[PDB]
RNA sequence: AAAAAUAACAACAAGAGG
RNA sequence: AAAAAUAACAACAAGAGG
């Protein structure tokens, strides 16, 4: 009976995904809220009616430096309230938060900085994970549930890379990286939609633009659907689709038995 | 009123992003569309009226300062 | 009374379903029978009348116009 | 004034149930005995004397006017 | 305030013990002595100064009438 | 307006130690500097200033008299 | 009145002030201006603070009158 | 669609409320799970077929001298497996838990020492609260729903008790005992079924036996069914039925959006 | 071997309440039924086969022998 | 021996089994073979399962002993 | 012992890929060279020789019978 | 051959033992009796402990063959 | 054991670096150099003995042949 | 039989400082007392007693060698 | 590292104890907190500069009849808030209570009667005691932080004092005195600053003035400092030295992991 | 109230402290464990049943040449297990390492080269630094908490060292040295129990043999106890005694909040 | 972005935001 | 009362019960 559908696709800059054909795909695969991350672009040229999906709503966060960050949401019906940032200053100013506000859920985008630059890169990782842990600790007092389709650039345990004995120093699979995520999803009580479903291996997101990476599936998986604890017995579907693909990462289409309402 | 009204008409004027504390601790992003004496529109995604003894604050997401 | 007066009559003749947020935090949801200075007489079950010094915000579900 | 003194006259007279939800949330069932600008006297084993500018709603328990 | 005052002074002169609650919830015990426009003096054991525009009900311990 | 100033003038003239309630229950102690129909000043280490409108009770630490 | 020129005395000194507000929120800062209804805050973005909403101001320095 | 219902009525005795007419009046509610609390029988003597419903399996624990606990469980579907007592001393030698462990959820079954009795009866009632705390912060991280169908003897809050300026010295509206159940729902996650459907006043469970109390309502709010956060989104209709009752407690209706499996 | 037969006929014997450790650390708790050289099969609501190499620790729930 | 009457029981009666491992996953079909050392169970491909990974093996329907 | 012999002899010789999951349960999928009554040998890129006492379950991708 | 003399020294004199398993579980007391497959410990309840469970054994007070 | 030990002699005759896999998935590295019934000396920088009721898989790192 | 035996007898005659790790990762240092064909006994501060079945590896602190 | 220095002193009149060098000992310590307890002395007489310390901020309380106790207190640090009197009768006509209120911390000198000169200051005490024990009570459902410096009096338990064997039924020492404080550091969980770095007795705060007291140590120990317990772990250092001291009581010197500020 | 008594003593030679007093002085300590650094002498050589004291046990790790290193421990207690050498090629021969396994806690002494006597004791002491450092983050996973007396001879800010300005490139105060420990303490985040207990300097560890140095006081600040998370809160009483000293180093005492159980 | 609502904490020197 | 399954922690002196 009832049904809800979040795609959650990163899209490495909205207009070269928008040139390989995200659009028209995205109208054909019913999703009620698509959370789009790394937008990278401003808000005055998301409402260009290119990107205008129909029957959808589009609200965006922009960064103050337009090309750093930019994060979108379609959304099926109006939400009762669309509200941006986060608070505290590596989310607010770059652009790496916004959540629309529903019935008795909320759906919110979340992108961050991947780390894999430089060390100032990873040293603004760790500072947002921090940050981002203090705000989530606070959540857990309000009724409001939540659901943060993340593109988290980290990897959880050894399933989710692919030959991670070789992998255990690059940014996305260090040590304290999996110490934020196993305490975000063990002690917190929070739960990864992808794996509330479907438990098992060679299940990827990312790949890096070397084409002997892409042949032989040597793969991430960094964007998650993470989840308030009230909502872990209504996924029925998670999948990655694999060939689909508009940028690095692939999309993630959860099906919900949750009715969304305004 | 002398000072209350020029601050708000420059929040409306420029479609600055406001965010109105309420005495709750309730906190309303929008961006003020009227004002009477008495109550303030915030339009998020459904246009509302605020009652202003609701009201605690009413700060700005980037600092703009008075005419 | 600038702008006091013509929104809830919006609310009013067009029979919108209204949402009054009291200032407890109690959201109210019925229609607008009428108002005065002071009062919203709600219409639901039975017919509330709430004090305008406990609205802090009256919230439609269809968006209306002056 | 205007609405709520025809409204408060006629739960006194017909003698109605009401209910009175004050500011800070909390409900007082009873009848009402009179009432002027900012005083409500409840009615039950104890008369009380509800201030107005601390409620929030009337609430009947019949369907009234 | 032409029924308010009425009953505080039946209040004050039959000298009621009486339970004043407040806005926030907070029970106060004593007797009523002296109201004006704005405030009630409460009395206890010290003589405080309650102000109106705090308080909710005024409850009386024994059931009195109207003069 | 005929009994409040009398009794904070009183509570200022032999500069008792007194307890102001806040309507969210917080106890302020000091002494009372001077006063207006909306403004209260208090002598603790510090020199604050309270508005009426948040005031709850005004309590003093010794039985008072009024003129 | 002893508000304005106290308010006048807070500003033309410019004293970093406190505003504790009717629930418990301090907010530090300047003051910009003050008129019948409003306080205004001055910090990394300045706000306007209703006067209804404001339980107490504490100055950090001892200023006098 | 899907749904499921669970009566936790305390008994004071099954041969003492069964002579009132508890059996035909349960048979007639189609409950699911029917969760008997305070027995004050062994299980021996509900072998006989007096006790028997039709359509319901029968699992009992009983005490060591039987008239302190007893506790019953009758299921429609015969569960995965029934185990009795937590693993400390106050509980499994006096039997005050039972568990029927189910497809995805396992539904069980909760008594607690009143405390009303003398001092004794209080300590060995803050001695269990402690060790019942102890047992929920162990089974926070399993996977499996818990459904704590239990007579707790506490009242949470001031909405739960009628007149609590006068109840504050009794045990069931103490403050370590309102700090106990204050600790469960608000820090360790869990939601009381009651007050998930209904928020209002005057829902009561529990009334002395003299009548001043009863026919005036002075009564207390006693036996709670305490939820894992996977299910408070589930709970459908929580009532407390005021005159069908069968001894000083109120039996809890509670109709969950669950389907009920194996 | 010539102890374990004993003591788990003892367990049927008397129909003594068993919790059986696996070596995963998975307690099961029923009543031995019935056994061999290989397999112990227990009844809680279900009967169910157990293998012995699966097994490390068999628990009574009151004193025997 | 009860190993081979409680598994031709559940051959031969065709009773849907639900067997669980040492490392704690179960393996839900029915039994269509067994050896001294092997298990083959049917639920999509044939399955063969080593008797040294069997924790237990648990029915969905209850089974006799000839 | 007697019916584990013709099975990997079947899985060798229509060449299946069969994925065996060990008894910590790590699934190592490729195709069955060759079996002793103690070893199995798979390959995918590299033969190796897996233990049969540390195997679980044996599981082919396509049904295929025993003959 | 070195395995029941050890346990025989050990269980007479009844050392309070720990058997560790191959879990890591500890497992203090005194045993009882054994066999070919299987222990037998006693701290409150005699249980049964399978030696192919059994990790280590290591006594308390440091005893002599 | 008529298979493994030909495989087991072959990785020493020739002497490939072999990655052993235990059965708690910890990856020794080495060079075989003897093996018994149950027993496989891995050689390294110190030489250790590897029991065979403990090792999951034997992986050489070039590929051989029997 | 044919290399366990020497090995662990080597490891007996020279006191060195053995490590037996077992199949759960636990790590032991001490010396080898004496063994059989099932069991060890290891020397530390207490003599410990370790099946072989749950033996994972044996490996010396100083290099040694077989004759 | 933080260095908060406390010095609680009893000294028994301050006109009797300056003239043995109070002040010039009290100049050369750089304390933080000064806590003065039974000054004998009127808010007028602390006024001229032969009591005052300079840079250091003096705020007293005294007695109606101040030949009876009073208390002061002195901080370089001019305080948020300080306060005098308990909330009843038998402290604020005594001096026998002032709390000054930083930011996140307040430290309290506290004074009790000796309840040694007949019945009637026994009763008194008790008095004193039992609402004392329900101010403590009230204010445990605070947020911050207490200390405080108080002389009570009476000792805690069997260990604490030498000879205690004849002292069972001397004011001091009695039952209901023990009573109380086994109540308050067990129910209301109070922990103090002396047990935390000293778990063991020979070390006391009174002795009487006699020579047997002077040199076969005659001591009892009654200068406390008593804590909630969010702050017992940042204790570093107490120190009582005996022969520098200017009173009967021995001074208290204590230094705190906490930063004090305004 | 719990009261552990270790001592780590650096002596340079066993002998050469003795003859200036250890063993006499040690054995009126009733120490609990003690933690000879340096013993510069074999195992046989400490068979001589002058060094067995009272009721002490022995267990002692030698080098090859044994004036190079050597550790040793003296304990009441018989420890649960007690281990010796990291497992590298610079810890073993060395005789650098000693660890007492008790049950819930394990005591470790430990000795590095000084890497001022030639640069090739320099690249031995950077080599046994980085793979220590490596044995650390390999122990970071393991629960069990671990107390390392060990004299690292480095020391680890600029409040440190006395003469600051050309300590810059002499051995033992130079830039990665001051990194190890500055990852140590940061990113990896280990603590030490000298600050725990005093977070001011003016307190050394190590005098050269000259008059200027014992006289106006040239120290370093060598003999640490470094404490994995867990154990940061136990410390009570850190002491280093001066002019009682049996080498160039200073003896270091301390009393843990702990109960040391076999 | 807010508990269709705690017959009511003789009272949180005050949650940069219930 | 048990993750239809971590191409695999050179290794947790050991979770009276993972």
């Amino acid at each position: 009976g009832p049904a809800m559908r979040i795609i959650s696709v990163n899209v490495n800059g909205i207009q070269a995904a928008a040139e390989r054909g995200l659009l028209s795909w995205l109208q054909a695969q019913n999703a009620d809220v698509i959370c789009l991350q790394d937008t990278r672009a401003s808000a005055f040229d998301l409402d260009d009616p290119s990107f205008q999906l129909d029957g959808y709503f589009l609200y965006a966060c922009d960064a103050e430096l337009p090309e750093q960050g930019g994060v979108a949401l379609y959304s099926r019906l109006q939400p009762k309230a669309v509200i941006s940032g986060l608070g505290f200053e590596t989310a607010d100013r770059y652009g790496r938060y916004l959540q629309a506000d529903f019935d008795k859920v909320s759906i919110a985008t979340l992108l961050l900085p991947s780390g894999q630059s430089g060390d100032e890169s990873l040293n603004q990782k760790f500072k947002f994970m921090d940050d981002f842990t203090h705000y989530l600790s606070k959540q857990r007092r309000k009724r409001r549930e939540y659901i943060y389709c993340g593109s988290l650039y980290v990897a959880h345990q050894k399933m989710d890379v692919k030959n991670w004995r070789e992998c255990q120093q690059m940014p996305g699979f260090l040590a304290p990286e999996r110490a934020w995520l196993d305490e975000v999803f063990g002690n917190l009580g929070y739960a990864d939609a992808l794996r509330e479903v479907s438990r098992e291996g060679d299940q990827f997101s990312w790949w890096p633009d070397s084409e002997q990476a892409e042949m032989l599936n040597l793969g991430w998986r960094f964007d998650y659907q993470v989840l308030t604890p009230g909502l872990r017995r209504f996924v029925r579907n998670a999948k990655l689709p694999r060939q689909p693909r508009f940028s690095q990462h692939a999309p993630l289409i959860v099906d919900y038995d949750w009715q969304l309402s305004i | 009123h002398s000072l209350q009204d020029p601050y708000l008409n420059t929040l409306r004027k420029e479609r600055v992003p406001v965010s109105i504390y309420l005495v709750n601790g309730i906190k309303l992003q929008g961006q003020i569309e009227s004002f009477d004496q008495f109550v303030i529109l915030l339009k998020n995604t459904v246009s509302q009226m605020v009652y202003k003894h609701a009201i605690s604050t009413v700060v700005p997401s980037r600092p703009v300062r008075l005419p």
